[PDB]
């Protein structure tokens, strides 16, 4: 398929390296009895890993020589061959969940510095404040463009600047 | 009491609690849903 | 004043200046005094349709059981010839009715400004406006010579009644399956096991 | 002025108004007087249903024997159906209950003949109409009312009276009342059933199961029927 | 003056004898803030109710199961109902979640702004959602005999008297989940067994309650 | 006045004179996206469009899925009807698309100037005689002329109740369309049908029963 790599319910080394931890762990329950918790603790080991190799299977992944499933970074090769579920809707994914974290954390600074004591909210944190900020940071890229678009987002010259500039 | 929500809002209690929420929220998350790689 | 329950207290904005006024708004939907105008003209219209409508479903029926094209029932008056396929006529009424219709509502949006002929100019309806009254040529026999108060509320009075009888037609047609006087001839024939809970627990 | 107890003192809201008033309310069920205008109202119509009740059980059981009360509404035929007279009764008393229900909320509103405006109801107070509804009176109303209440409270407790001895003898009142005078040291409710704390013992329920009617299939339970010495 | 839980000592300042059932029982002083404390009078008098109301129904169900009726023992009563009826388990349960959700918000938003469920807002009431006091909502529907507006000392005397019988019906409800968890049996067997031999059926023969 | 919740605090952005003359002011903004004024007035355009095209599109949704339940009109299921209609069709569907791309990003255009400037299309000269009926009506996103036809919004005394009827009607076609996604990808069936089943069973067949929307229970 893509970059020469056949899918991973097509692979043979992929079924391989599913035989072959079923062969290790079947080797390794062989010595025990039936209803006890180390069989049971194997069998709940080797129901596991076959939901996990069908479901990587189930999924599409391409495989290469090895029977390892691979990933495709590339926005618009993904969205054409059905790989956009591993690295572009998780960047979009993460973005969202670190922008959130980064615009609680700069509208409780923002929140604080406005007292008589920002250090003293910093070292104990102001609880109902941060949960109020934390439950409305839900609407953060909407408020970080129209932030951006109204120039408050930015400090203007007023910074902090070395004798040289 | 006041003094003892204080000292629970102090920096290193919220740190501990928030981070063990987090833990353990991903920790279930990977329990229920064993082992995604993908989606 | 007449109520609808006597001893409650009845909406404000009701006085009797409307045919039929007892007083019966538990929603408040006549609050805005145009939305209650809308709402007056809406109950004759409808109340005057239904007064037709069951006029044309009983004595159909009232003549088929007696001593005459069809006998066919109310609902299935659409599986018959008439000479023509039914879309030409719903094209005629159509037209006819548009013309009818925007007519009216040009009476209703402005009061005295759709009383003369267009074609022939010299006929005219009196000054007599009253919007949904219109008076002259629809009332050809010379009526109305009584106030109206009375007459204007047994028209609305006939009218809610035969709302509510075409509301049974069609609720009675759609649950025994049957015709309304072959349904008061077997409520005539036993009335004490045939009610409506007889037939919905005999489902 | 009588009391419920010769010597105790009655609560603050019963002063001895209201007709029957003989200081007797532990919970306090009465201090307020909204609330107090519709209980006079609801121990008169319980009342009179009540004394009506054991009229037509007595009356029933005296003219009438081998058809057991409680067992009327099943072994009863009429060429009426039963969802015709339900219907006859609902129309009918949901009418006749929202007139009273009106007067009550409204106080001297629906005084008035609706079908013949000539006929108007006197002026009155609530729960004792009069007028049409009381055509012959003997003697003062300051005396038939205490009358009226006394019975009614004593009809109310025959009515559960009744209920309780048709559930656990199985027999008419009048019959119930023969089994007493045939055995008066044998046959009492402490005669019957005890509670010991080593072992309880309740009466069978005379009144077997889910009763076959047309194919309705009424179920029929007795009344607290796991607690009953 | 006023008999507090623990005789000798004096009670907490932040106890003062104007609640219902104000003993002076702080020892964790979960309740120094005042508004902290009328959160806790609400969430005491929530959970005696739900409390006194499940007893009735473990009580009686009980008692229908020993006297030969047919009910089931409460542990196996929820089983029974939804498998003998026609009923699925997570409608009922969304059910539930709908019905005690509105009520409960409306609980909550009571809470936080005093008065301000009797607006009119809902279907058209007002001052029959406006509360008495904190936990004491009583207008036309939740005191519909109205025992609150009238005596108000012997209203006092009831509200001592609801605040003692849901202790009471908290600690039996806690009763009947260790009885339970202990032997295995229904709570008005274990009564029975009580009943039977007082001095060798007990907690101390259990074998669970000490494992000694 | 009325709110979304009664007893909690309304914002402050939605209680001032520009925001409670709106339209469907209830204070419902939790995740407070609209105190900046400049914002609210974009997501009221927002708000706005997304309720028209949603009525019109739930509307096409229903009407023809009501209809095919009856005598007349066969027509396919929602979530197939693109299909069945480009095997009936002339063109491919990508110059269809490409045509409504160039035909809507005309008239968006159109209403981005007017959103950006009030008085910016009645330009004298840039339009043949479009120019003289493309100004605002004095409230941006309710434009006259050519749109609106009829003249229903010439009387003042119906407009605040035109305007409320159109964002609650808007907001439960919006609601409509999640629904319709929602219930498409869960059960498999059309709207129409999954309210025949809620009618048929309705304490057996719902949300709780699917094994999708809720799969802890
Ligand atoms: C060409 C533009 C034009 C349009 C859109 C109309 C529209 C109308 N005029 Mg018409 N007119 C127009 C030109 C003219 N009219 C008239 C003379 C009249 C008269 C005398 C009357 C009308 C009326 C009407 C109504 C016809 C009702 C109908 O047929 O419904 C058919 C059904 C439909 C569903 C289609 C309508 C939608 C309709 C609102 C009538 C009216 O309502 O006046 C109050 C009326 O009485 N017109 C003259 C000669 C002076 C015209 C000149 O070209
Ligand atoms: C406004 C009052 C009105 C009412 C209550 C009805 C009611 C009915 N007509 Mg209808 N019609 C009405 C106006 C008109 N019909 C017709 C012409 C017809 C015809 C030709 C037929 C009906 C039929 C019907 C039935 C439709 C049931 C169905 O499954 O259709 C769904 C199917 C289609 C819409 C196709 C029902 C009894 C049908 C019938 O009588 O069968 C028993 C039928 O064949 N109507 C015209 C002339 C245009 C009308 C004028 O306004
Ligand atoms: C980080 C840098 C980067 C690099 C090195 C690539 C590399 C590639 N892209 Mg990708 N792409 C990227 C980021 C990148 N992409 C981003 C951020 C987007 C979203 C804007 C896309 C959206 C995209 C689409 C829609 C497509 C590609 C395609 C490709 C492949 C061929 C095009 C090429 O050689 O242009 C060199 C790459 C750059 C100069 C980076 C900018 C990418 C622009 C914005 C899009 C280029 C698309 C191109 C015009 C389509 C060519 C068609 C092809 C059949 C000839 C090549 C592997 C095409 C493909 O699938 O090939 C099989 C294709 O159709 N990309
Ligand atoms: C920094 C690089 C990096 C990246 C990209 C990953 C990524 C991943 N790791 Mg790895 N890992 C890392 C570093 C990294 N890890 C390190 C440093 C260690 C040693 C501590 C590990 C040890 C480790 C173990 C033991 C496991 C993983 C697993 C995973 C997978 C977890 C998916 C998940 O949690 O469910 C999804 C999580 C969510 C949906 C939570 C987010 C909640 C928000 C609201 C979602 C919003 C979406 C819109 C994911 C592919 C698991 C796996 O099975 O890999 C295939 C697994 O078992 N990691
Ligand atoms: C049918 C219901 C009923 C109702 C609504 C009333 C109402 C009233 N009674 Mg009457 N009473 C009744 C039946 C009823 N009574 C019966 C059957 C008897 C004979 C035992 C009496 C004997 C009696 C006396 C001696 C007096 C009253 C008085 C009153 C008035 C004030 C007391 C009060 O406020 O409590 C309101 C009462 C209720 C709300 C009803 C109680 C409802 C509870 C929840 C049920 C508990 C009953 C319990 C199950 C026992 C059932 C019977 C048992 C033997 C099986 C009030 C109008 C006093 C009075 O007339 O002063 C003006 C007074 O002095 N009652
Ligand atoms: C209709 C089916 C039905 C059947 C066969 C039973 C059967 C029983 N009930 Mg139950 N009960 C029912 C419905 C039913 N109940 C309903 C709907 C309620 C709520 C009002 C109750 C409230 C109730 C209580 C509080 C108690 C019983 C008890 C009992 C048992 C003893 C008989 C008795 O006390 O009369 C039944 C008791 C009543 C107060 C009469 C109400 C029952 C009628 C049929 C309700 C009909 C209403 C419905 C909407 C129509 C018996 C097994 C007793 C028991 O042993 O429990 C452990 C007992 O203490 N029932
Ligand atoms: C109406 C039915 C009924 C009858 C006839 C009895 C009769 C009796 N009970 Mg019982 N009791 C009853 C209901 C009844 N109880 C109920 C429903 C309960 C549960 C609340 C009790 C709880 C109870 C207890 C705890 C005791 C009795 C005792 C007694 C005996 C009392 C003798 C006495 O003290 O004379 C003077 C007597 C046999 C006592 C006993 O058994 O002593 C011999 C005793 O200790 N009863
Ligand atoms: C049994 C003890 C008990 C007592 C003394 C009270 C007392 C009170 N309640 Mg409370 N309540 C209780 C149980 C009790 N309640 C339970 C279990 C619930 C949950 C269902 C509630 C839910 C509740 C609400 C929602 C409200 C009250 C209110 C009140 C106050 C005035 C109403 C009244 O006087 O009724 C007196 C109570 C009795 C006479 C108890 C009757 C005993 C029954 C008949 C036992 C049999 C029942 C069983 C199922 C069989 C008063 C302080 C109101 C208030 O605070 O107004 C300001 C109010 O709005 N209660
Ligand atoms: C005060 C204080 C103070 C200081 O500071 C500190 C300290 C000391 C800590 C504290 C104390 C505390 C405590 C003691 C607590 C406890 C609690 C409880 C027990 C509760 C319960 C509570 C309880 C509850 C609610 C309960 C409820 C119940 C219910 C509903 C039931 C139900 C049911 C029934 C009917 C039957 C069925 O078949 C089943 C069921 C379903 C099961
Ligand atoms: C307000 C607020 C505020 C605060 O602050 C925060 C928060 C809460 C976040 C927020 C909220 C939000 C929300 C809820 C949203 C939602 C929305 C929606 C639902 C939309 C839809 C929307 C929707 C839409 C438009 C839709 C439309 C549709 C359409 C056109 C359709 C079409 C069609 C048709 C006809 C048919 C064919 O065959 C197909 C198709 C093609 C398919």
């Amino acid at each position: 398929d893509i970059a020469g790599l056949t899918p991973c319910s097509e692979s043979k080394a992929y079924a391989k390296l599913e035989k072959k931890e079923l062969k290790t762990l079947e080797k390794r329950l062989k010595q025990y009895e039936a209803d006890s918790a180390p069989a049971v603790a194997l069998k709940a080991t080797m129901e596991r890993t076959k939901a996990r190799f069908a479901n990587y299977a189930k999924a599409g992944l391409l495989c290469g020589n090895d029977g390892l499933p691979h990933l495709i970074a590339d926005p618009g090769l993904a969205l054409k061959y059905g790989h956009a579920g591993e690295v572009f809707i998780p960047t979009f994914g993460f973005l969202y969940v670190a922008g959130y974290i980064g615009y609680v954390g700069r509208q409780y600074l923002i929140a604080v510095k406005g007292e008589a004591k920002p250090t003293d909210k910093e070292i104990i944190i102001d609880v109902p404040l941060a949960t109020k900020l934390a439950w409305q940071g839900a609407g953060w890229p909407l408020a970080a463009v129209q932030e951006l678009q109204r120039g408050t987002l930015l400090e203007k010259e007023e910074n902090i600047t070395v004798s040289p500039r | 009491m006041k003094d003892f929500t204080t000292y629970l809002s102090t920096a290193p209690v919220i740190a501990t609690i928030w981070f063990t929420f987090t833990a353990g929220l991903l920790i279930e998350i990977n329990r229920y849903f064993p082992d995604p790689l993908v989606f | 004043l007449p109520s609808w329950m006597p001893g409650a207290d009845l909406p404000g904005y009701l006085n009797g200046t409307l045919p039929g006024d007892f007083g019966f708004d538990p929603l408040y939907l006549g609050q805005d005094p145009v939305k209650l105008k809308w709402y007056a003209q809406a109950e004759l219209m409808n109340a005057r349709f239904a007064m037709l409508a069951v006029a044309g479903i009983l004595v159909p029926e009232l003549l088929s059981n007696i001593g005459p094209g069809a006998g066919v029932a109310w609902y299935d008056a659409g599986k018959f010839e008439y000479f023509a396929p039914a879309s030409s006529l719903f094209g005629v009424q159509m037209l006819l009715f548009a013309w009818v219709e925007i007519r009216r509502y040009q009476d209703f949006v402005k009061p005295g400004s759709a009383n003369q002929d267009p074609i022939f100019t010299n006929n005219k309806l009196p000054d007599g406006n009253e919007p949904g009254y219109p008076g002259g040529i629809f009332d050809p026999f010379g009526w109305s010579k009584g106030d109206i108060k009375s007459l204007k509320l047994k028209e609305i009075k006939n009218g809610r009644l035969a709302m509510l009888a075409f509301a049974g037609f069609i609720g009675q047609a759609y649950t025994t399956g049957t015709t309304p006087l072959k349904n008061l001839s077997t409520h005539l024939a036993d009335p004490w096991s045939t009610t409506v809970w007889q037939n919905d627990l005999a489902r | 002025r009588p009391l419920w107890l010769p010597g105790s003192t009655p609560p603050a809201h019963l002063k001895g108004d209201l007709p029957g008033d003989f200081g007797f309310d532990p919970l306090g069920l009465g201090a307020n007087a909204e609330s107090l205008k519709w209980f006079k109202e609801s121990e008169l119509v319980h009342s009179r249903w009540a004394m009506a009740a054991v009229a037509g059980i007595l009356v029933q059981e005296i003219v009438r024997p081998d058809v057991f009360w409680y067992n009327a509404g099943k072994e009863v035929e009429s060429p009426l159906g039963p969802l015709g007279l339900l219907a006859v009764e609902f129309f009918l008393m949901h009418w006749v209950e929202v007139r009273r229900w009106q007067d009550l909320r409204k106080p001297g509103s629906v005084d008035q003949d609706p079908i013949f405006s000539q006929y108007k109801l006197p002026p009155h107070e609530v729960g004792y109409p009069g007028g049409v509804f009381a055509p012959f009176i003997p003697g003062d109303l300051a005396e038939l009312k205490v009358k009226e209440i006394k019975n009614g409270r004593l009809a109310m407790l025959a009515f559960v009276g009744f209920v309780m001895a048709a559930q656990v003898t199985g027999k008419g009142p009048i019959a119930a009342l023969q089994e007493h005078l045939a055995d008066p040291w044998g046959t009492t409710i402490f005669s019957k059933a005890a509670v010991v704390p080593g072992q309880a013992v309740a009466p069978p329920c005379k009144i077997p199961a889910s009763v076959s009617y047309k194919g309705i299939e009424i179920p029929t339970p007795c009344f607290l029927q796991g607690l009953w010495p | 003056v006023r008999p507090v839980w623990f005789p000798g000592n004096p009670p907490p300042a932040h106890l003062d004898g104007s609640l219902a059932g104000d003993y002076g029982f702080d020892p964790l002083f979960l309740g120094q803030e005042p508004q902290t404390l009328k959160w806790y009078v609400q969430a005491e008098l929530v959970h005696g109710r739900f409390a006194m109301l499940g007893a009735a129904g473990i009580i009686l169900t009980s008692i229908g199961a020993k006297v030969g009726l047919g009910f089931p023992e409460w542990y196996d009563a929820g089983k029974v109902v939804v498998e003998k009826n026609n009923i699925d388990f997570p409608t009922l349960m969304v059910i539930q979640f709908y019905l005690m959700g509105w009520a409960e918000t409306k609980r909550w938003y009571d809470f936080k702004n005093p008065g301000s469920q009797a607006d009119g807002s809902f279907l058209g009431f007002t001052e029959e959602f406006k509360g008495l006091e904190n936990g004491y909502p009583g207008g036309r529907f939740f005191d519909p005999m109205g025992l609150s507006r009238g005596d108000a000392a012997k209203y006092q005397e009831y509200k001592q008297k609801e605040v003692k019988n849901g202790r009471l019906a908290m600690i039996a409800c806690l009763g009947f989940a260790a009885q339970y968890a202990a032997t295995g049996k229904g709570p008005l067997d274990n009564l029975a067994d009580h009943l039977a031999d007082p001095n060798h059926v007990n907690f101390a023969t259990n074998g669970v309650s000490i494992p000694i | 006045r009325q709110s979304w919740l009664p007893g909690s605090q309304i914002p402050a952005h939605l209680d001032t004179p520009a925001a409670q003359a709106l339209a469907g002011n209830f204070g419902f903004d939790p995740l407070g996206l609209g105190k900046d004024p400049v914002a609210l007035r974009w997501y009221q355009q927002a708000e706005l469009i997304h309720c028209r095209t949603a009525m019109a599109g739930v509307a096409g949704i229903l009407i023809p899925g009501l209809l095919t339940k009856a005598g007349a009109l066969n027509v396919p299921e929602w979530y197939d009807a693109g299909k069945v209609a480009i095997e009936n069709s002339f063109a491919p569907w990508g110059s269809l698309l490409a045509v409504q791309l160039f035909l809507c990003g005309f008239v968006e255009a159109k209403r981005w100037q007017d959103i950006r400037k009030p008085g910016s299309q009645g330009e004298p000269g840039s339009f043949l005689g479009f120019e003289a009926s493309l100004k605002g009506t004095s409230e941006l996103g309710y434009p006259g002329g050519p749109f609106d036809p009829l003249g229903l919004s010439k009387e003042a005394d119906k407009w605040a109740d035109w305007k409320l009827k159109e964002v609650k009607n808007g907001r439960l076609a919006m609601l409509a369309f999640l629904g319709f996604v929602a219930q498409k990808y869960a059960t498999g069936a059309g709207p129409v049908d999954n309210l025949a089943a809620h009618l048929k069973d309705p304490w057996h067949v719902n949300y709780a029963t699917n094994g999708v929307s809720l799969p802890f229970l």
